[PDB]
RNA sequence: AUACAGUGAAACUGCGAAUGGCUCAUUAAAUCAGUUAUCGUUUAUUUGAUAGUUACAUGGUAUAACUGUGGUAAUUCUAGAGCUAAUACAUGCAAUCUCGACCCUUUGGAAGAGAUGUAUUUAUUAG
RNA sequence: GCUACCACAUCCAAGGAAGGCAGCAGGCGCGCAAAUUACCCAAUCCUAAUUCAGGGAGGUAGUGACAAUAAAUAACGAUACAG
């Protein structure tokens, strides 16, 4: 399983 | 290999890798799996090692210990079984699974440092047997992992081990006095980290013990250990080098200490003098000069000559700031011996 | 042609390798080795097109020179090394052992095995003959010359070879009721019991084989490989157990 | 905001890295530069930026999404060891090698072929002659 | 003193509490992580006493209550910090309600024996209609049309509401102050449920 | 690094250059398609087996690259001198196993008898 | 690659010296007409004292109504004037 992220 | 061929990749012997290897985790500035921790260092590294390492023995290791590491209190409550499983699988001595197990051993100490003290003796013995096993199967990577693991344990238990630093080396005497050079060399670096963090008072107790031991390869090991302790960066010396050193000479000039210790002080002197530049050594020569003047006596007259003969020869006169101070000490040593020196 | 060819193109390559036709113009030509060119899976294909491990041939070359791949207990650094049937491929870093066995479709399958099973292999006895100094020896399907064989061993038998020492641990005689694996023809891949062997002196011998489903078929003797007794194979079999 | 999602994560010990497919959702924007993807994949997977490689990124028709491939090496040195040269130069980890064009190099090669020996003795001989 | 030492302290204190409470310790720890495994693990229906339940209906001023959302702090085993936003809110239970009258109201339900107690509220109205008439400019701080849904963040820091104004307004839990307004950017993007 | 130890132009060795590419004039079992044999053959290389039958290391029987002197209008043209190496060229070197008395000790030691390359050609014997 | 031979042809101080691809591109063949003597070995493969050297093998790009697939070159109102 992968990872999740977000910016700006 | 002064000139490097066009190849991107070239053969390297096991000795060549070992010769380049140096045990000092701190200089490594790479991002460390345990730097961001949300619950615990062990679990933070444990999940990372699960996906990377696919070796057999680690796979069973994860299954046995996966359930009991999910939370810190689970780790603390089950600390006994976790350590026993870690020691058992490290004893198998599989290069393919050592790297996660050894890393996790250090992170295990990180989670519960003061509580690891009851595990401290067994952990060191386990590493020593691994390291003695590692010489048979040549693998520079294996040596890096255990020695990095050893340095990590020292870093986390730095406070407690420093109070009983003599006990810590007593465990590592076989390593420091081992026949092969690099094991003593590498083990010396790990201890040198603890020495550089030792209070002066506790240091004097420690220096007396090792000098007492000196009275095979121990003499070289302490030479490597101490010179590493003072040296920090090229053409420079550590701040505590002045304090570490000042303790060393006082016991050396003390009559109870053996003469072999004074030889070690000389041997320590060339390495730091050769290694360090002029400016970094100026604090050193002052507490040279003041201490030798203060402790001058007829009973210790033989020892004062030897080290002063060492200073003058060291890099000739280039490293000596002011020759006149040395000349004054002669006139004193003359006033207050062995003709040969 | 008047000399050996040195290049292998894709559309002419063995179909069972399953190479993409458009990704390029040429396929790995298997170098000389234990197995036949058409009956071999070069290590590049196994590592890249099958395990999907490597993304390009250069990665495969780096992998091979890292000495992480062992074929039958020996490190191989040739990208086109011709691995074939009943070959043990070991990757210690990944803790993986594979035995090359064709599937029912007729393609070599990625069949993972245990270390205990990986320790040995099987060899169909191609020849039994006396060497110099009157030393008997057997030549197997993989070109292994093993001296001092058991006298009872004969051609078409199957000898269990220990990889570490390269010595015969046991042997299986070719007889009716023995478990058998087919290694060629339209009928490649499946498993069954010998029923009867037709003998045509001066001609190719033919063997009847019955599957667990009671279906019977006929094959030439050359495409036969005894693998054990019925219900007791000496190796772990791929999924489907050679049915259909 | 912009989202990035990793799927099909495969661990690769003997090349010492991780493979995966990167899906970058960038509403109201063109796309994400590879450097920003590298730095934040370093943040999330928690490796140094140099160990992170990203390539083969294609935006879907109509915009708002892109898909590419991502590699995360276990160490910076391992990345330097296994990872292609042209891509290190993309990341600045390697310096571009300056060479002449193929025709120039082949002309150099042929003309070098027509000389035999070092030719220094021929040079001194012709120098003395003239 | 280091953060890891703090976790060691909290974990040590946590274990002492479990020892004081008490096999039983091992089972509880498994129950602490049962949520991660996707299977039911709370079999207490037969234990429930519906007949003796203390039922109570609390009237309010709003017409046509539309939704209610409840916040419960939970101790995190993984850092030993309660989900309460602040120290004052330690072990305080909050319920947020929305109605068709364009009010968001919060109540304190910590005292189960006592009735919900109002703390703060916010009304919307015609003051908040958008002048631009454009969907992307529909970023007014307050509601002007029926509010249909309310959801409280698990962290206890924010509560989000939506309704017939086609807005997602997220409110500060403590003061019910507007911090962000996120338009749906659709003519018929009517929020119907929030989770 | 007091043999050298690094890489490294040149030169001597080793390997390869019979692969790949291009056009269709020719030929009606001629190649060719399927099919069979090589107990009638050669086969670099791969892979697996496989050789107990001056030496603390021989010679230039050797020179390249290299230094230096020249001729020619002039070439992957040249002659005279001086060097120096090898996986290049030549030379070349107090063991084992059987029958086993004594049946001494009863695994065992053991008198004595013995036996012990490969390659080519021819002949012969066994198979 | 070498020897002698049969022709062609290049240079010379006239004593001699040496010379042989529609493979890749670019040309001639009409006096009437048509893709660049382009870039790379990054890929897939092949050769070597070999990861690293190379390959006009190959790949990339350039031109064009020979063919084939999809579609722009406008869409929506209001008013005035006439039969």
């Amino acid at each position: 399983k992968g990872k999740n992220l977000s910016f700006k | 290999q002064t000139t490097k061929s066009s190849k991107r990749y070239r053969y390297s012997s096991f000795k060549a890798r070992i010769d380049d290897l140096k045990i000092e985790p701190a200089r490594n500035l790479e991002k460390r799996v345990h730097d961001y921790v949300e619950s615990s260092h062990f679990l933070a590294s444990f999940d990372q090692w699960k996906e990377i390492n696919l070796s057999a023995k680690f796979t069973e290791f994860a299954a046995e210990i996966e359930h009991d590491v999910q939370t810190l209190p689970q780790i603390l409550y089950h600390d006994k079984k976790i350590f026993n499983s870690l020691v058992s699988f490290i004893n198998f001595h599989d290069e393919f699974s050592l790297q996660p197990l050894l890393d996790l051993l250090a992170q295990f100490c990180h989670d519960l440092g003061p509580d690891f003290l009851k595990f401290y003796e067994e952990a060191i013995k386990t590493l020593i047997n691994l390291l003695d096993a590692a010489i048979e199967f040549e693998s520079s990577n294996v040596f890096e992992w255990g020695f990095n693991c050893l340095a990590y344990i020292f870093k986390y238990l730095s406070k407690f081990l420093v109070k009983k630093l003599v006990l810590t080396c007593d465990l590592l005497i076989p390593l420091l006095s081992h026949s092969k050079e690099y094991l003593s060399r590498f083990s010396a670096e790990a201890l040198s980290f603890l020495v550089r963090k030792c209070p002066v008072s506790n240091l004097r107790e420690f220096v007396r013990s090792v000098f007492e031991k000196l009275e095979t390869n121990l003499y070289e090991g302490l030479l490597i250990l101490f010179t590493e302790s003072m040296t920090s960066t090229q053409e420079t010396l550590h701040s505590k080098a002045k304090a570490i050193m000042s303790v060393l000479l006082h016991e050396a000039l003390t009559k109870s200490s053996p003469e072999r210790s004074v030889s070690l002080l000389s041997d320590i002197w060339m390495n730091i003098s050769k290694y360090a530049s002029i400016e970094s050594l100026l604090p050193v020569y002052e507490v040279m000069y003041q201490d030798f003047n203060d402790s001058l006596d007829a009973t210790n007259i033989d020892r004062i000559l030897k080290v002063l003969t060492t200073i003058v020869f060291s890099e000739s006169g280039r490293k000596i700031p002011d020759w006149n101070k040395i000349t004054i000490l002669i006139e004193r040593i003359m006033s207050q011996l062995s003709q040969d020196k | 042609a008047r000399g050996p060819k040195k290049h292998l193109k894709r559309l002419a390559a063995p179909h069972h390798w399953l190479l993409d036709k458009l990704s390029g113009c040429y396929a790995p030509r298997p170098s000389a080795g234990p197995h036949k060119l058409r009956e071999s899976l070069p290590l590049i294909v196994f590592l890249r097109n099958r395990l999907k491990y490597a993304l390009n041939g250069r990665e495969v070359k780096a992998i091979l020179m890292q000495r992480h791949v062992k074929v039958d207990g020996k490190v191989r650094t040739d990208t086109t090394y011709p691995a074939g049937f009943m070959d043990v491929i070991t990757l210690d870093a990944t803790n993986e052992n594979f035995r090359l066995v064709y599937d029912v479709k007729g393609r070599f399958a990625v069949h993972r095995i245990t270390d205990e099973e990986a320790s040995y292999k099987l060899g169909k006895v191609k020849k039994v003959q006396l060497g110099k100094k009157g030393v008997p020896y057997v030549v197997t399907h993989d070109g292994r010359t093993i001296r001092y064989p058991d006298p009872n061993i004969k051609v078409n038998d199957t000898v269990k070879i220990d990889l570490a020492s390269g010595k015969i641990t046991d042997f299986i005689k070719f007889d009716a009721g023995k478990l058998v694996y087919v290694t060629g023809g339209r009928n490649l891949g499946r498993i069954g019991t010998i029923v009867h062997k037709e003998r045509h002196d001066g001609g190719f011998d033919l063997v009847h084989i019955k599957d667990s489903l009671d279906n019977t078929f006929v094959t030439r003797l050359n495409n036969v490989f005894v693998i054990g007794e019925q219900g007791k194979p000496y190796i772990s079999l791929p999924k489907g157990k050679g049915i259909k | 905001a912009v989202t990035i999602r990793t799927r099909k994560v495969i661990s690769n010990p003997l090349l010492a890295r991780k493979q995966f497919v990167v899906d970058v959702l960038h509403p109201n924007r063109a796309n994400v530069s590879k450097d920003e993807l590298r730095e934040k994949l370093a943040e999330v997977y928690k490796a140094e930026k140099d160990a992170v490689s990203v390539f083969g990124f294609r935006t879907q028709f109509g915009g708002g999404k892109s898909v590419g491939f991502g590699l995360v090496y276990n160490s910076v040195a391992e990345a330097k060891k296994f990872e292609p040269t042209y891509r290190l130069v993309r990341y600045g980890l390697a310096e571009k090698v300056e060479k002449a064009s193929r025709q120039q190099r082949k002309q150099k090669k042929n003309r070098d072929k027509k000389i035999f020996g070092t030719g220094k003795r021929l040079a001194k001989k012709v120098a003395r002659r003239n | 003193e280091n953060p890891a030492d703090k976790r060691r302290r909290l974990a040590k204190q946590y274990l002492e509490n479990l020892k004081s409470e008490a096999d039983i310790i091992a089972s509880r720890l498994k129950e602490d992580v049962a949520e991660q495994q996707g299977r039911v693990f709370r079999y207490f229906g037969d234990k429930l006493l519906i007949s003796e339940a203390k039922q109570s209906f609390t009237r309010v001023g709003e017409n046509n209550l539309t939704c209610i959302s409840c916040f419960q702090p939970v101790l995190n085993k993984y850092t030993f910090e309660e989900s309460s936003n602040g120290d004052k809110n330690k072990g305080r239970l909050f319920a947020y309600t929305v109605s068709k009258d364009l009010q968001l109201t919060k109540y304190d339900i910590t005292d189960f024996s006592k009735r919900p107690k109002k703390l703060k509220y916010a009304k919307g109205g015609a003051k908040y209609i958008p002048t631009s008439k454009h969907e992307y400019e529909n970023t007014t701080e307050g509601h002007y049309d029926e509010i249909l849904t309310v959801a409280a963040s698990p962290d206890g820091k924010y509560v989000v509401t939506g309704g017939r104004d086609r807005k997602l307004i997220v409110w500060s839990t403590e003061s019910l102050s507007p911090v962000k307004v996120i338009p749906t950017k659709d003519r018929r993007g009517e929020v119907l449920s929030l989770a």
